């Protein structure tokens, strides 16, 4: 499945794929919309789980609401499984009551003329994102969190794992992109997902420069190299310990030093979920 | 007749008769929607007029009546609930008639014609349940004075009364009238009830008072004349500039508003009122002194503005406009006036 990033012109969307997917996301533009045919349309829809339509909040959006109207009608025409979620873009030029007033305006100004239309029962998300924060990346990360039909066994598995090894805050993130495929159910603080994204930054800097040796050999390399492991104590009485569960993937887990004397039982508990993130995400029969 | 309710009580095509809304009875349906099926899908009948006999005839033989169970009115095309076989009916649901109002047939405007052309009431009342989502525990209720009639060149009024209202419910309830309004095509904006009042009245505020623009109508006269419509009558030569004035509010995009006058007769003290299309002017025609008298919607707020009504500075603009095309600039306005002199032909 791909994620179609909808919106206007100078809506924010080439900042979004340079910030995000340029450190299957596709841009359609701002014009040449669904009803010309210049594009299969139907048949790309039908592949397309996840629709993100982007709104300025500076600019007007009126005219971009009805084209996102007509977006989720001719979506909803194609295919009833699609999922749809609306970008309040630009936001860091903003102040703290602009923003409340804005998100209720438009949340408001869209969920009645869902009801006009009559499209009641498909869920329509509303998110707040800017390239200058890493909401964009919190954004990103629910839209994805829907496609994934596997969330709540690996946010259940996170929660008992939480609950059982005395960890404050879990994420399992994906290294390349910056976008964790399932948290734990307590809520994402920004402060505790700046660090545990620049942990990420200071990890893959570290092993790039210093893997050299090996690592990146093209046959195959003749040992078996170790998961990058690292922990950070910080001053706070706060520990961050990252974990390497797959190729691609890794886990952050914020945890108190009082609870790390018993760092052992959490390296258990910690392999203990790499053994079931394995085995769900093995091809099976 | 009958079987002309049979094939309107068909399942499959049919009419959209209203479904078990609380207060309303089964079968109902609005007149409009079945004058519009009543000439599409027919025996033969084709302008509405028939269509109005038709529905007369049936209304005559109790095949159909008033969702009130009022029989003793006639068939009146527009938004008036109608079942197939009293005053509290029309303090709950909303009823507009619709005007069929003659288009321009003559290509001769109406102010340089040789002859001049020349049941429900013009108000109606209904008392509304402002909470409709239950957010407050008691009952609040305001009264709605709305126009009886709809014309596509006349604006529609709602005036809103209320005591016993919680007014944020209430600003929820408009705010979703403004979105259906925007989604039907139209535009609710709020507007000032009292814009060409004097300090002394009611309706008006101390600060306030009209602009006027004067109409050069003197560079339309002929060579050796005094009145402008002196080939006519003069008798109906007043009402031939009213015609005149009314046509370039016309070209500007003013549309006429006809407010209701609260218990006000003597009908030559009262002055017609135009309102433009964005809601954000006010025009009067005075009557001496031949112009216009220019008022501003102050209203018009930032939250009900939308493409519809333009920008900030819209109404600058237009007034900057007004003003050039009533002193005859560029010789604009004698490219209007001999113009309609082309439609004498
Ligand atoms: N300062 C600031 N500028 C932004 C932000 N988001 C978008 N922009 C600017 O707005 C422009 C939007 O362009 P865009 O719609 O993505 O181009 P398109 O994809 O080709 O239609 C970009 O060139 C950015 O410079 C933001 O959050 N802050």
């Amino acid at each position: 499945r791909k994620i179609i990033l909808m919106g206007l012109r100078r809506s924010g969307k080439s900042s979004i794929q340079k910030v995000v997917f340029y450190k299957s996301v596709w841009d359609f533009p701002g014009q040449v919309d669904v009803f010309d045919a210049a594009f299969d349309f139907e048949s790309i829809f039908t592949q397309v789980g996840a629709l993100i339509f982007v709104i300025d909040a500076q600019d007007d959006y009126l005219d971009a609401l009805a084209r996102l109207h007509v977006t989720v009608a001719r979506v909803v025409t194609i295919n009833p499984n699609i999922c749809i979620e609306v970008f309040i873009h630009k936001v860091d030029g903003l102040s703290d009551e602009f923003k409340i007033d804005t998100q209720r305006d438009i949340q408001q100004r869209t969920q009645d003329e869902l009801a006009d239309i009559g499209l009641e029962n498909v869920p329509i998300s509303f998110h707040l994102t800017s390239i200058f924060d890493h909401s964009i990346f919190e954004a990103f990360s629910r839209v994805i969190q829907k496609l994934i039909p596997q969330l709540p066994t690996l946010e259940n598995l996170l929660n008992i794992f939480c609950s059982n090894s005395l960890v404050e805050k879990a994420y399992l993130f994906d290294v390349l992109s910056k976008i964790y495929v399932a948290t734990d159910s307590s809520p994402v603080d920004v402060q505790s997902y700046e660090i545990c994204s620049d942990f990420i930054d200071v990890i893959l800097d570290i092993g790039s420069i210093y893997g050299r040796s090996s690592q990146l050999k093209p046959g195959h390399s003749p040992e078996i190299l170790d998961e990058t492991s690292s922990v950070i104590r910080l001053s706070n009485d706060l520990v961050l310990f990252l974990r390497e569960m797959n190729q691609y993937l890794a886990l952050i887990c914020i945890v108190r030093a009082d609870n790390f004397e018993k760092s052992g039982l959490i390296e258990y508990n910690v392999q203990c979920l790499q053994t079931a993130i394995q085995s769900i995400f093995s091809p099976r029969t | 007749l009958t079987e002309i309710l049979e094939a309107m009580k068909h399942p499959s095509t049919g009419v959209q008769l209203l479904s078990e809304q609380k207060g309303l009875s089964p079968y109902c349906f609005i007149s409009a929607e079945v004058v519009h099926w009543l000439v599409n899908h027919v025996e033969g009948i084709q302008t509405q007029a028939m269509a109005i006999d038709i529905m007369q005839k049936m209304l005559e033989e109790q095949l159909i009546t008033h969702a009130s169970g009022e029989a003793w009115r006639t068939f009146i095309y527009g938004f008036y609930f109608y079942k197939i076989v009293f005053a509290s009916f029309q303090r709950k649901w909303f009823e507009v008639a619709f005007v069929a109002e003659e288009l321009v047939h003559s290509e001769i405007p109406a102010f340089l014609l040789p002859w001049l052309p020349s049941t429900v009431p013009e108000q109606r009342t209904v008392t509304l349940d402002v909470d409709v989502n239950n957010r407050t525990d008691r009952l609040e209720w305001c009264s709605c004075y709305y126009h009886g009639n709809f014309s596509l060149n006349a604006a529609f009024e709602i005036k809103l009364h209320w005591m016993a209202v919680t007014a944020a419910v209430l600003f929820e309830m408009v705010q979703g009238w403004h979105r259906k309004a925007t989604s039907c095509g139209f535009l609710l904006v709020p507007v000032l009830e009292g814009p060409f009042a004097l300090p002394s009245y009611l309706y008006g505020d101390p600060l306030r008072a009209q602009l006027f623009i004067p109409l050069n109508i003197s560079c339309l006269l002929k060579e050796g004349s005094e009145h402008l419509f002196d080939s006519f009558e003069p008798e109906t030569y007043w009402d031939r500039m009213h015609l005149f004035q009314e046509a370039i509010a016309h070209r500007f995009g003013f549309v006429q508003d006809k407010y209701s006058a609260s218990a006000f007769n003597f009908p030559a003290e009262n002055k017609p009122q135009y309102i433009h299309v964005t809601g954000t002017v006010f025009l009067q025609l005075p009557y001496e002194r031949v112009g216009y008298n220019w008022a501003y919607n102050t209203m018009l707020t930032k939250t009900w503005r939308s493409s519809a009504t333009g920008d900030e500075k819209f109404a600058d603009r237009l007034l900057k406009d007004f003003t050039d095309f009533c002193i005859n600039r560029d010789n604009r306005l004698v490219t209007f006036w001999t113009s309609c002199l082309e439609k004498m032909h």
